[PDB]
């Protein structure tokens, strides 16, 4: 249940 | 400037529990944090599945602390790399992204004790974490200090106070903030006895006796977490141990262990001066 985190950090 | 947090230190503040630390020197059952209480808490984060993976401390701009059983644990399967996870700095939710607040970094290399006993009972359960590149201090992010022997000697005394934080679990059910709890050291001898694991010279255990009434205690998800203590001396924060194991959560005649962090600041020392 972790909201989404931007995608440039997880790249 | 470690151990000073912007919110408080800083602009002469008081949290409304640090009295009761300072009164002393003569997560279960927690409470909720104040908004920037606890600056150097450091969330580690599972890339996939996006989830809660430990707690951690930031020591200075690049590097983060943390307990090697999060890391490295065998017999749970356990054996994260660089790129399985990243570190959230300056969080107060658990779950949500707070734009704006909170920093992700990518680790560049992580380094476990090369003594760490992940075999019997997790001796020597530390571990740093080299940041790809520094994190910008913030009201929100700030590094806690690393205890000298002077300090370690002092504070560390059973009865002595020190404060736990964590997004771990409630109960031995999820907390929607940063939890904290104020707990007082245990002598030795009330260590020992009170568990069949073998204790080293490398832990101390915290926690309220059955008779004191209080309690408190870390859980699953509080791993690696600081137990921090601030010096009636110079005012300032000082990580003294790192949430390492326990017997069930918040159980009387049970108590928290923790990595005596003084007693590896050799390590510590070592490690950052030759690598960062
Ligand atoms: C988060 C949690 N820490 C852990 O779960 C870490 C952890 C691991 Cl990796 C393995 C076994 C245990 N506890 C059971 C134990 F037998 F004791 C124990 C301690 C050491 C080595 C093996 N065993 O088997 N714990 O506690 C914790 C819970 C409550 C207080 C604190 Cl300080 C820390």
């Amino acid at each position: 249940d972790f909201e989404e985190i931007p995608e440039e950090y997880l790249a | 400037d470690c151990g000073l947090r912007p919110l408080f230190e800083k602009k002469s503040l008081e949290d409304k529990t640090e009295r009761e630390l300072l009164e002393s020197y003569i997560i279960v059952e927690g409470s909720d944090a104040e908004i920037g209480m606890s600056p150097w808490q450091v969330m580690l984060f599972r890339k996939s599945p996006q989830e809660l993976l430990c707690g951690a401390s930031l020591i200075s701009d690049r590097w983060v602390l943390t307990a090697a059983h999060c890391l490295l644990y065998p017999p749970w399967d356990k054996n994260f790399t660089e790129n399985d996870l990243l570190v959230r700095i300056g969080k107060h939710s658990r779950t949500r992204y707070e734009r704006n607040i909170e920093k992700i970094s990518m680790l560049e290399k992580i380094y476990i004790h090369p003594r760490y006993n992940w075999r019997e009972n997790l001796d020597r359960d530390i571990a740093l974490m080299k940041l790809k590149k520094p994190v910008a201090f913030s009201d929100y992010i700030h590094p806690v200090c690393l205890p000298d022997r002077e300090t370690a000697a002092s504070l560390l005394q059973a009865g002595y106070k020190g404060r736990v934080t964590g997004w771990g679990n409630l109960k031995e059910g999820q907390p929607s903030v940063l939890q904290v709890v104020n707990l007082p050291i245990v002598e030795r001898p009330v260590c020992k006895d009170s568990t069949r694991i073998r204790i080293t010279d490398n832990m101390f255990c915290a926690g309220y006796k059955p008779d004191e009434g209080k309690r408190g205690d870390a859980c699953e998800g509080d791993s690696g977490g600081p137990f921090v203590m601030k010096s009636p001396f110079n005012n300032r924060w000082y990580q003294m141990g790192i949430v390492s194991w326990g017997e069930g959560c918040d159980r009387d005649g049970k108590y928290g262990f923790y990595t005596h962090v003084f007693r590896l600041k050799k390590w510590i020392q070592k490690v950052i001066d030759q690598f960062g």
